[PDB]
């Protein structure tokens, strides 16, 4: 039984794991360079040029 | 018997397992802005070329 919960606190560390996965790619996509910001980029930079 | 349990008091019949919902995925997406440019200030005309 004590392997079990042992096994059940591993189960709860990966979800944790997975919960700053998710937290990662969040903040990721909420930083301040990004997509937009490139696609901007890349228009203006093409018909300028 | 009332319970129908045997001797001991061991359930008959099986307890259902009742198997979660299970969680669920997030997403998260892209938000934009837009603006508009500042007012063009008439350039005091130098005497230069």
């Amino acid at each position: 039984k004590i392997r079990r919960e042992a096994a059940q606190m591993q189960v709860e560390y990966q979800e944790t794991q997975q919960a700053h996965t998710q937290a990662q790619l969040e903040l990721l996509q909420r930083k301040f360079t990004n997509k937009a910001l490139y696609s901007w980029m890349r228009g203006k930079l093409s018909a300028i040029y | 018997l009332r319970h129908n349990l045997s001797i001991d008091g061991q359930p008959l019949s099986l307890a259902i397992y009742a198997e979660p919902t299970d969680p669920k995925a997030l997403l998260t997406s892209m938000v934009q802005a837009s603006q508009g440019g500042s007012a063009v200030l008439p350039g005091t005309l130098s005497l230069y070329r």
